[PDB]
DNA sequence: AGCACAATTTAACACTTTTGTCAAGC
DNA sequence: GCTTGACAAAAGTGTTAAATTGTGCTATACT
């Protein structure tokens, strides 16, 4: 019973958000010479910030609340 | 697939070297000076010597296998630079294909003398060529590629500032950093948006899409019950009077015709048909001849 | 539209058929302009081919009333007439390079494959550009040169 | 923590060529934006701005991060939503 | 197919000797079903080679703005959007001289836009859009296929019509039925409003209707 | 059309413009108007681009319980 | 329970129709029309009534012409007409010639005629 | 007076026949369904066309290289095959 | 990416023809 | 029953000045 809890199941889809991104860390850098380069400048934050964008609008896990009455919510 | 089938086919030309590269150039450019020399004359009315005429020819003929062997050497360096760009909304091969042309491009306007690896002046136009072709393609709806530069730079300047305030910056705050009016901005997010598909998912979205042109069926019968009621109603005018409001609304050919057209018909001057009118007009106004009229609306 | 009909028959449509349906040859992948949202020429929805957008109306306005009718516009090109005639008109497409119906090359049978007797991986190498096919051979200078060409041939083997 | 966690495992992401110190640790929060009758009345989502605070060390933002009410429930864009436990093996 | 006989064909597809006890000749008899098609009928096999390709009108795979703001259109404007830029592109480099790797590969390139056009995905993987969806090809609307198939089994919407929850009508006869008087009020709307305009309760068709 | 103009003519009503697009109550509904949350543009608020006005109605409805109501 | 009789309760007579198919649409804010499937139509002509099936396939459905000269019909009190060609239909043939089929509907004579 | 018929040649020998335009001017060419350009049989050319030369190949070498330094390099070549024999 | 440049579209303002209108006279 | 000349507004038409749009181009080496 591995019971993805909602807070577990958020952070695995950082993970794919970060990882995306130091995708892009590590080829950018290349082509700009050094001492023009920082963490900052060349992290694009868009990956991180669309999959968690992502996450709660496309996910079949995210619903939409049902309460009728406290006992269905 | 597909894909596989062209990498395995360029993977076999040789890559070459420097001597290479600036031997194939020579013979091109002899290739085209030889080709526009041979032409030149005939319109100047020369003639050469019979050998050494052919051998020019023969230059033409060496000059092209130095332009085909030239580009086919340099196919890797297209892929190369067409991999980093997939995703973006383009088929890999239409990216490998677009750069195929700004490689074209560069060994047109090669030049040997600058002693210059060829792969680096290849790059600009090899790369220039598939961003610019995206800027044509890409989208459904095609936007200019000047307004992809602003579209992209001003997204630049959205994610700066992102990153620089903590927050998404405002209209106000997202112009006067790019220079340019609030409202404009918002401009060019609407043009920005993408279409969305009709024929996504129990019923596909298509379904829903009203006509709007379409007029509704009582419409038609009441139209057709007010246009049998307006005949009545011109029953009632004088013949000629009847004439000219017709002519006048377009009533019987769809069209509104001038007074000046009106008055050409009848021979009469543009002002009495102006004054015809007025009489027509008020008379169509009196309440027996107008007591129909108020329901239809 | 006399809502009776005794038959209903099909067959290969051919290159002819095609060109005579269509009331032009698309020749942009355009949809529609960026800021006046209207067709733009020569692309898809083009109304000098397709039709026109609203009711007896032309592009450029020259024609409004229903008066113009049955006629063409002749600075934007438009046939004045119903805007149903968008939904019943069919464009074309010329094509540099002829192209194989993926319905008779891929089918199970395939129908290209049993009309020639190609194997259907031998024939997917042909039209995808995965191997040559001769398409004529001449049998006179071959069994006229045979000789020297075998001479020719086990000297330089 | 959880954040923590996965950056701590990817920190720090080194370059094969050259060494780049990249690591990340103590994310930072910022308190709600607004309250939840705020986001559901304006639509907009309920989220704790996060910004990572780590060669250069420039302190870099992240982005609106959403927050759970004391209810359970997330508002995203004005609606109020739960995210639902999953199973696998 | 521009040199090939049909009846030259047949014939020798005619042959039952040879012994052909097993499969060698119910080879020859199965594709002699597709020889000999084209043999009886006066069409020509040159139809299975498009030197054109037709384009399905506009109101058919319409481009409608959406609610909202939001722009819609169907996938076969981006499948026809596929193949007439590999054409012209085509067209740039036969005019460029280009060699023949490049003019082939794009030959193949739009031979595949075209079959995609009209039956995505039966070869190779199918051409995807936002979200990796499959774009719906011709074959796709003609079979109704929305999710994996809907064969008008779905028939058609019509008018005049209702539904409503329904109770036990214990005191009704065999032939009788308890209907809600808003659902028939609305189902007979064109009935009641011809005889409401009959007697002069109201003076034109259009007043009856807000009556 | 023409066979409106001459009614518009002649009682005085113009052509101006118009296509009427309200946002009516719904086929079978009905109730009481409890709120309006109205977003305009001459205040500063956050919308959509291009879109001006923004206003939401809240209607409440006091349903009895009435045959055909499921039951449990 | 949340299944209730003021929502679950629907009628149309005449409303708006889908654009790309001509059928009427459902599932709007108003006048949603019911669904008559295959299913339903075995049994219709189980019974053997085609009139019936015709009218509610063409006329009822989708008859650009039809159901508006239907309405008029009614309206005036007159007999209602033969119903035309439904729009799904002729839908089918322009998919076919897109799809590379010649396709023609021939009548016993005048060999080919076009819908228009 | 809404009649008015003109009819157009491609240049694979199709004609097409465009009625339009009564009381107004007609054009000389015509976009029509064959996709090719039209030209009107009667009614003579009455249009001139820009024609402005599309850049080739030549035109790239030509900006860079004189016809000096074009003239040195054909005679390198030409010097080079003379070579061989 | 960004800029330069040419080519084409757009909007301008303008001066002229067309069209609707008033008052006076036939 | 009709026309005249004034006057205006509106509709066109030719001549210009922005703007919009399209194409070309960028040289460490880079396959
Ligand atoms: C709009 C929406 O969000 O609907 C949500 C969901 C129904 C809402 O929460 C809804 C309010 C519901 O809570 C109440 C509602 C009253 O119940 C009912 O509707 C009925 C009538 C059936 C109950 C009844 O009256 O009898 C009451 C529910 C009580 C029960 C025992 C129940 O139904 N259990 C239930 C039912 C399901 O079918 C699914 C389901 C699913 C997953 C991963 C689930 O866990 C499901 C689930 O647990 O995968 C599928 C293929 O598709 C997933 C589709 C949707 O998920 C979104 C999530 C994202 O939002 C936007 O993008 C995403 C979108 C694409 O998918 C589903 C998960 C799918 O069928
Ligand atoms: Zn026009």
């Amino acid at each position: 019973r591995r019971l993805r809890t909602v807070g577990e199941l958020i952070q695995n889809q950082i993970r794919v958000g970060l990882s995306r991104m130091e995708r892009v860390v590590r080829e950018r850098m290349t082509t700009q010479d050094v001492e023009a380069i920082t963490p900052q400048t060349l992290i694009n934050i868009r990956p991180v910030v669309a999959a968690i964008k992502e996450f709660f609008g496309t996910s079949q896990l995210s619903q939409f609340m049902d309460q009728n009455n406290p006992l269905s919510g | 697939d597909s894909v596989r089938a062209y990498l395995k086919q360029i993977g076999k030309v040789a890559l070459l070297n420097a001597e290479e590269e600036v031997e194939l150039a020579k013979r091109i450019e002899a290739g085209l000076y030889a080709t526009q020399k041979l032409a030149e004359l005939a319109e100047k009315g020369e003639k050469l010597p019979v050998q050494q005429r052919r051998d020019m020819q023969w230059i033409c003929r060496d000059g092209d296998r130095a332009k085909n062997h030239l580009l086919e050497a340099n196919l890797r360096l297209v892929v190369s630079l067409a991999k980093r760009y997939t995703g973006r909304g383009m088929a890999f091969l239409d990216l490998i294909q677009e750069g195929n042309l700004g490689l074209i491009r560069a060994v047109e306007k090669f030049d040997y003398t600058k002693g210059y690896k060829f792969s680096t002046y290849a790059t600009w136009w090899i790369r220039q060529a598939i961003t610019r072709a995206m800027a044509d393609q890409a989208r459904t709806i095609r936007i200019p590629v000047h307004m992809v530069e602003v579209i992209n730079k001003l997204g630049r300047i959205q994610r700066e500032l992102l990153q620089d305030l903590g927050r998404e910056p405002t209209p106000e705050e997202l112009a006067k950093e790019m220079d340019i009016t609030p409202e404009k901005v918002l401009e060019i997010q609407q043009y920005a948006r993408e279409p969305i598909s009709l024929d996504q998912t129990d019923s596909q979205l298509g379904d829903f899409i009203e006509d709007s042109e379409a007029v509704v069926a009582v419409d038609a019968v009441s139209f057709t019950l007010l246009q049998d009621q307006l005949q009545s109603v011109l029953e009632t005018l004088s013949e000629r009077e009847a004439g000219v409001v017709r002519l006048r609304f377009g009533l019987t050919d769809g069209q509104p015709r001038t007074l000046d057209e009106i008055g050409q018909v009848y021979g009469v001057t543009r002002e009495r048909i102006r004054q015809i009118e007025s009489k027509t007009m008020s008379k169509l106004r009196h309440p027996s001849r107008s007591q129909v009229l108020r329901d239809y609306l | 539209d006399v809502n009776f009909f005794d038959e209903l028959r099909i067959g290969l449509a051919t290159a002819d058929d095609i060109r005579n349906w269509s009331y032009g040859e698309v020749k942009k992948p355009e949809t529609i302009n960026y800021r006046t949202l209207k067709p733009e020429k020569d692309g898809l929805f083009c109304e000098k081919i397709f039709g026109p957008t609203r009711d007896w109306e032309c592009y450029c306005g020259k024609y409004k009333r229903v008066r113009f009718k049955g006629i063409i516009c002749e600075r934007c090109g438009v046939e004045v007439t119903r805007a149903k005639v968008r939904r019943e008109r069919m464009g074309h497409i010329e094509l540099a390079a002829p192209v194989t119906h993926i319905w008779y090359f891929k089918g199970v049978p395939s129908r290209l494959g049993y009309l020639l007797d190609l194997a259907p991986k031998d024939l997917e190498k042909i039209i995808y550009f995965a191997a040559y096919v001769i398409t004529s051979v001449d049998d006179e200078m071959r069994h006229n040169e045979l000789s020297t060409l075998e001479a020719e041939m086990a000297v330089e083997k | 923590g959880g954040l923590e966690e996965v950056l701590a495992e990817l920190s720090p992401i080194e370059d094969f060529s050259g060494s780049m110190s990249l690591s990340f640790s103590d994310p930072r929060f910022d308190e709600v934006k607004a309250s939840v009758d705020e986001c559901k009345d304006k639509d907009m989502t309920y989220a704790a701005p996060l910004f990572v605070t780590a060669i250069k060390s420039q302190t870099v933002f992240m982005g609106d991060f959403p927050m759970m009410t004391e209810k359970g429930t997330f508002i995203i864009n004005g609606t109020e939503r739960v995210v639902v436990s999953q199973l696998v093996r | 197919i521009e040199n090939f006989d049909i009846d030259a064909e047949a014939e020798s597809l005619r042959e039952v000797i040879r012994s052909g006890k097993g499969q060698k000749k119910l080879r020859a008899l199965k594709r002699l079903k597709v020889v000999a098609a084209f043999q009886q009928s006066g069409n020509s096999p040159m139809g299975m080679v498009l030197d054109a390709v037709p384009v399905i009108p506009p109101e058919l795979r319409p481009m409608v703005q959406l609610d909202g703001g939001r722009f819609a259109t169907s996938d076969l404007n981006d499948l026809y959007r596929r193949v007439i830029n590999r054409n012209n592109r085509l067209k740039r480099l036969i005019d460029l001289g280009a060699p023949e790797i490049i003019v082939n590969n794009e030959k193949r390139m739009l031979q595949e836009s075209v079959d995609a056009l009209f039956d995505n995905g039966r070869r190779g993987r199918p051409v995807t859009g936002p979200g990796n969806r499959p774009l719906k090809s011709l074959s796709d609307l003609l079979k109704g296929k929305q999710g994996r198939f809907r064969q008008n089994l779905l028939g058609k919407r019509v008018d005049y019509s209702g539904r409503s929850v329904i109770v036990v009508g214990p005191q009704l006869k065999l032939h009788q039925c308890g209907l809600p008087k808003l659902m028939a009020l609305e189902l007979f709307k064109p009935f009641v409003m011809k005889r409401l305009v009959d007697l002069n309760h109201a003076q034109n068709i259009k007043s009856a209707k807000r009556m | 059309t023409p066979e409106e103009r001459l009614l518009r003519a002649i009682f005085g009503e113009k052509a101006r413009e118009v296509r009427d697009t309200s946002l009516k109550v719904p086929h079978g509904e009905s109730g009481k108007v409890i709120g309006i949350r109205v977003f305009s543009r001459e205040d500063d608020d956050e919308l959509p681009a291009g879109v001006n006005e923004l206003v939401r109605v809240y209607v409440a409805q006091k349903r009895k319980i009435s045959d055909g109501d499921k039951l449990a | 329970l949340h299944h209730l009789v003021d929502d679950k309760i629907h009628a149309r007579s005449t409303g708006p129709y889908s654009m790309i198919t001509q059928q009427p649409l459902g599932g709007k804010a108003q006048f949603g029309g019911q669904r008559f499937g295959e299913m339903e139509c075995w049994a219709m002509q189980a019974y053997g009534a085609a009139y019936t099936l015709q009218e509610l396939l063409t006329i009822k459905s989708d008859d650009t012409v039809g159901r508006v000269k239907v309405y008029e019909a009614i309206v005036k009190g007159e007999n209602i007409p033969e119903p035309g060609i439904p729009e799904s239909f002729k839908v089918l043939l322009k998919e076919l010639q897109s799809l590379c089929l010649n396709v023609e509907v021939l009548s016993s004579d005048g060999a080919a005629i076009e819908m228009r | 007076a809404p009649r008015q018929v003109a009819r157009y040649r491609t240049d694979n020998g199709e004609e097409f026949d465009v009625p339009f335009a009564d009381d107004a001017e007609i054009p000389g060419t015509w976009l029509c369904r064959n996709g090719l350009e039209g030209t009107l049989i009667e009614g003579d050319v009455p249009e001139p066309k820009k024609v402005k030369p599309p850049r080739t190949h030549w035109d790239m070498l030509l900006e860079r290289r004189s016809v000096e330094e074009l003239e040195e390099l054909l005679k390198e070549r030409l010097d080079l095959i003379k070579a061989k024999r």
